């Protein structure tokens, strides 16, 4: 198999914001291009 | 460092067809879907670690607790001596191994942040000025940054099955293919702004 390692361990922002696409309103932007 | 799509033994594979003594690279886990492993090379053999993907932070199931998988990647890379295993032997990431990009044209920028994409297009850029780059907040997929007094709208691409799609609207093989078909037929976002992508930012050195 695998040989996951057996570790020994543990001895003001301002980030962007994603949006999301509206499959409407581009799917009837691009019907009306055709158009 | 990060190969999208291999397997433990493959990522063996590269570490000891192509890579040396330190080298390491990060990939999916298989047997936990959602976290990462950490392929390391030592001694001419190889050593997995798990990493932990919990949501809100990164870490090795211990030790220090970070944002994202590269903050981590990058901090034991600078820190050689804080990754020991119980017998005491060290592990050293030392020498990243490099997949194949994903696309070779200018407008990809591969790592590169939105607060770094943000002030390249808003220093530099113009309306429709657009780019694609490496998605930070989730490995594997990407972002195509649009400029629309300038701020720039972040799009999320998910990368699935070696297959691209923008907010499942279409299926595209490459992400050549998934950017020419949106620069004919522009998105729009919640709000309403459509995304029309006029010119690209190509990079500086290619």
């Amino acid at each position: 198999q695998v040989e996951y390692l057996d570790l020994d361990l543990d001895s003001a922002d301002e980030r962007v914001d994603y949006v999301v696409v509206d499959q409407q309103k581009t799917l009837a932007l691009k019907s009306t291009r055709e158009a | 460092w990060f190969h999208p799509n291999i397997t433990g033994v493959e990522a063996e594979n590269l570490l000891l067809t192509r890579g040396v003594d330190g080298s390491f690279l990060a990939r999916p886990s298989k047997s936990n879907p959602g976290d990462f492993t950490l392929s390391v090379r030592r001694n001419g053999a190889v050593t997995h670690i798990k990493i932990q993907n919990t949501g809100d932070y990164y870490d090795l199931y211990g030790g220090e607790k970070f944002a994202t998988l590269a903050e981590l990647v990058q901090y034991y890379m600078e820190h050689h001596g804080q990754l020991k295993e119980k017998n005491g032997d060290v592990i050293e990431l030392k020498y990243p191994l490099n997949c194949a990009d994903p696309t070779s044209e200018r407008w990809f920028h591969g790592h590169l942040s939105g607060k770094e994409a943000e002030k390249l297009l808003t220093e530099k850029g113009k309306h429709g000025s657009f780019l694609v780059r490496e998605s930070q907040s989730h490995p594997g997929d990407f972002v195509l940054s649009v400029r629309t007094k300038s701020k720039v709208t972040h799009v999320m691409i998910r990368c699935q099955e070696l297959k691209y799609d923008v907010g499942g609207g279409e299926r595209f093989d490459s992400l050549t293919d998934l950017v020419e078909h949106y620069k004919k037929n522009p998105m729009v976002e919640t709000l309403g702004t459509v995304l029309q992508l006029k010119q690209p930012l190509n990079t500086t050195r290619i």
